[PDB]
């Protein structure tokens, strides 16, 4: 009902190698040459990708900035307020980014802020004006 | 198997049902009640047992019924019927037995038997033991036919058959207690050796053998599961099917390599896209840093847009600094999966040129067993006889297998150096015309009621005919003769003055440098007491090595043997015999094989007697007069000695049924 295990033998396979007196050798060459084809395409991209690895020497280490380990406060200095209105102008509704700029406020009171100070800081025309970008 | 049941097995009979032959002789029993069928079967099996437990004496009907017990020894006609059926068809009292009853003073009917090979001999002994006048016509100066044995001094080696294929169900077992044959078992250990001269290591040997066996089952799958049995309006051969299997294994090796490196590209390119991202992102981080440095260069206190510019660039830069870290976490994985994949590459080849040369030896062994190149064997049928294989070890004959035919010939009218040239068969009887092989001058005429032809199939095949049939044989018989295969297989007997080989291995191989020469001197045998090695020529090599002189051939043998054992341990052989069976005009080959486009049905066609037309038009249909036997006429055991012998046993039953009447069918 089934071939010996390891042996490969399908009805489609046998016809293709039996079509003529050279079909077998012809088919075995379409694959010798499909194998070369892929094999030096390999050493191509392997060698493109070795160029890109040099251009990344040193990584991004002269370029990192230390960590602002800053305890999260709750009151709103007028300074912290004006930073906020500008982040809304620059980041729309990305509350994580806005909480990262102001630094000492967590993402919830950013949401809280959007409401309590909504009339007074005119946050709707700001967001409108950010969507235009 | 043991008991009366083992008697049936040892006679190639099922113990628990009746055969087609018995249905024909005992149609009353078979259509009868299930209980009657069963009584018969015990009577048969018990009589077989009595014969088998002592085959050096005749087993008389009287002696049979004494040793039966009731209820079985109650019906005496059934016992007499069963005994006479067994006696007639060579299941008991065949071979070389002592006659309790001396045989009738005057005989009945005359039979001429062409050939005194084993099939001829075995018929002749049966016919003569049935009360017939028998004469055998033999072209050679010796009995045996293709059982040839070389003898010079204490040197003994078979040029013909040399193996008994196992005593389980084998009639040669009976003949073994009857004639003293020193039967010695064959150790199946066969160490291969390449053309370099050095042994193949166990690791390789087990690989290739199992690939060989696997390649064989592959062809069977092709044959019985994909109906790949005709290609280009021609029947497929075994060799054809083996190439197609091998090519498909070679193809699938290449298919696997392509799908492997196709995974390496599918990841090298996922890496390419990944590093183009870490360039274009490191260049944004290189720019933002500049912008943040400048914005932190504006000295405080700052107004709030300029403070937002610092804080904002700082957020934006740590954010791109985080994308770049997740992209080098992911980069790291991709650099590993590429030492994963390129450290586990699939198989480089299917078989190296070395491995194909050892595979070619296992193909020579197969070409040896079937005495023909695999390109000629029918894929469907080449193994149609494997189901009737005998159980047990294979054996050799240490005193030489000629001792069997020589023993059968005891007491028989044999004309040697008598070559039949024409067989004439008509409604009233037959005349055989033979010449003398020495002076073809002296001509002979033999008149008889029946001819039993055991001419080798290669002789029947010969064109122009070596033997003329008058009238000619019908198409249905000549076409079987054309379709069947007659193969070829030769031996070199090497006679030395000292053992220089391993005396504990019966047989060892030599691997050919090329496919075309795979059968050329590929195997050696140490079967005998004396220092004799024996060397096989199989496959396409067999036919070609017959145009090469003895000395050239014995040369290549010593070379190969020097390579194995070192150039100083091999003496020049004292005596050297090379067989040429395709040249032997009383053979034209070694034995038959199931040719592509043939089938086992041809072997039954070879067996059907010929019946001549009526002499007087409108006269009643006559009796058959021309009968055939020999190895090419027995479907389930072709190409062997036991098969010839059985074919002679059956024609004797058939001829006697015809000319003495079969009283046991009432
Ligand atoms: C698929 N096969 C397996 O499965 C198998 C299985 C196990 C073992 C074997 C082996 C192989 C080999 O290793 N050995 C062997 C070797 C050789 C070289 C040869 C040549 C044969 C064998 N035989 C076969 C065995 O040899 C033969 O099949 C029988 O001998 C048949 O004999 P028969 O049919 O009677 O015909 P003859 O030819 O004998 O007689 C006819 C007479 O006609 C005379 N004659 C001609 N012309 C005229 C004329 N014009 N006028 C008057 N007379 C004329 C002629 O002179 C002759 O006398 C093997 N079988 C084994 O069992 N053991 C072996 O060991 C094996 C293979
Ligand atoms: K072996």
């Amino acid at each position: 009902r089934k071939p010996p295990k390891g042996m490969f033998l399908s009805q489609e396979d046998v016809e293709a190698v039996s079509a003529n007196a050279t079909a077998a050798t012809t088919v075995l060459r379409q694959l010798d040459m499909e194998l070369v084809s892929v094999k030096r395409q390999i050493q191509n991209i392997k060698q493109t990708n070795s160029a890109l690895k040099e251009k990344l020497d040193g990584g991004i280490e002269p370029y990192r900035l230390p960590e602002v380990i800053q305890k999260c406060n709750a009151r709103w200095t007028t300074e912290e307020q004006l930073l906020a209105v500008q982040a809304i102008r620059k980041y729309g509704r990305d509350f994580q980014a806005i909480s990262d700029v102001i630094g000492n406020k967590s993402v919830v009171q950013v949401k809280n802020f959007f409401v309590n100070y909504r009339r007074r800081f005119n946050i709707d025309e700001v967001l409108q004006e950010w969507e235009a970008e | 198997p043991s008991g009366v049941e083992g008697a049936a097995f040892q006679s190639r009979l099922p113990h628990d049902r009746m055969t087609s032959q018995e249905a024909a002789c005992f149609p009353d029993i078979i259509s009868g009640p299930q209980q009657t069928q069963k009584v018969f079967l015990f009577i048969r099996n018990r009589t077989l047992q009595l014969w088998l437990d002592n085959p050096k004496i005749q087993l008389t009907f009287e002696a049979t019924l004494q040793q039966l017990e009731a209820p079985y020894n109650s019906d005496t006609v059934l016992v007499h019927r069963v005994h006479s059926y067994l006696e007639r068809h060579g299941l008991i009292n065949f071979g070389i037995y002592k006659r309790i009853k001396p045989l009738p003073t005057k005989k009945t009917g005359k039979v001429i038997i062409i050939g005194s090979g084993v099939s001829g001999l075995a018929a002749a002994r049966q016919l003569q033991s049935f009360g017939m006048d028998v004469t055998l016509l033999e072209a050679r100066d010796r009995v045996g036919g293709r059982v040839a044995t070389f003898r010079k001094g204490n040197y003994v080696a078979d040029l013909g058959a040399m193996v008994v294929t196992g005593l389980g169900g084998n009639p040669m077992a009976v003949v073994s207690k009857q004639v003293n044959m020193e039967l010695a078992k064959i150790k199946q250990k066969c160490p291969l050796y390449e053309a370099n001269g050095q042994a193949v290591p166990k690791e390789k040997d087990e690989m290739v053998e199992q690939e060989f066996n696997r390649l064989l089952e592959a062809t069977s799958y092709l044959s019985h599961q994909l109906d790949f049995n005709v290609l280009n309006n021609k029947p497929v051969s075994l060799g054809q099917a083996l190439e197609v299997v091998i090519q498909l294994q070679e193809k699938h090796v290449k298919d696997e390599q392509i799908e492997h490196w196709k995974k390496i590209v599918k990841t090298q390119e996922e890496l390419k896209e990944l590093l183009n991202k870490m360039v274009n992102l490191k260049e944004k981080i290189k720019e933002l840093h500049q912008q943040y440095k400048e914005a932190s260069e504006v000295k405080p206190p700052r107004d709030i847009t300029a403070e937002f510019l610092v804080k904002s660039k700082h957020r934006d830069l740590t954010a791109l600094c985080k994308e770049y870290d997740e992209l080098a976490e992911t980069q790291g994985k991709l650099e590993e999966k590429l030492q994963e994949l390129e450290a586990n590459p699939p198989s480089d080849v299917y078989l190296s040129s070395r491995d194909r040369q050892i595979l070619d030896w296992h193909f020579a062994n197969l070409e040896f067993a079937n005495a023909t190149p695999l390109s000629t064997l029918s894929l469907k049928h080449w193994d149609q006889d494997d189901d009737f294989e005998f159980t047990g070890s294979h054996l050799t004959v240490r005193n030489g297998y000629s001792c069997v035919p020589v023993a059968l010939a005891e007491g028989l009218d044999i004309k040697l150096n008598t070559a039949v040239r024409q067989v004439r068969y008509t409604a009233s009887g037959c005349e055989v015309i033979a010449v003398n092989t020495r002076s073809t001058s002296q001509t002979f005429i033999y008149k008889c009621d029946a001819v039993l032809c055991t001419l080798p199939l290669g002789v029947l095949k010969q064109q122009p005919p070596a033997v003329q049939f008058v009238p000619p044989l019908p198409e249905w018989k000549t076409s079987a003769v054309q379709r069947m295969g007659f193969g070829n297989l030769n031996k070199v007997v090497l006679c030395f003055d000292r053992v220089f080989w391993d005396p504990s291995v019966n047989l060892f191989g030599h691997v050919g440098s090329t496919t075309a020469s795979r059968g050329e001197l590929f195997l050696f045998w140490n079967l005998y007491k004396a220092p004799i090695l024996l060397a096989l020529v199989a496959g396409e090599a067999a036919g070609i090595m017959e145009n090469i002189s003895d000395d050239v051939i014995v040369g290549r043998c010593l070379a190969i043997l020097k390579g194995i054992f070192g150039s100083s341990a091999v003496p020049q052989p004292k005596e050297t015999v090379v067989s040429r069976w395709r040249a032997d005009p009383w053979a034209r080959g070694s034995y038959s094989y199931v040719a592509a486009g043939s089938s086992g049905n041809d072997y039954d066609l070879m067996a059907q007697p010929i019946t001549p037309g009526p002499s007087i038009p409108g006269a009643p249909q006559p009796i058959p007069r021309l009968f055939f036997a020999g190895e090419h006429t027995i479907r389930n055991y072709p190409a062997t000695v036991h098969g010839a012998l059985l074919s002679g046993l059956r024609e004797a039953g058939r001829i006697a049924d015809q000319f003495l009447g079969a009283m046991y069918t009432l």
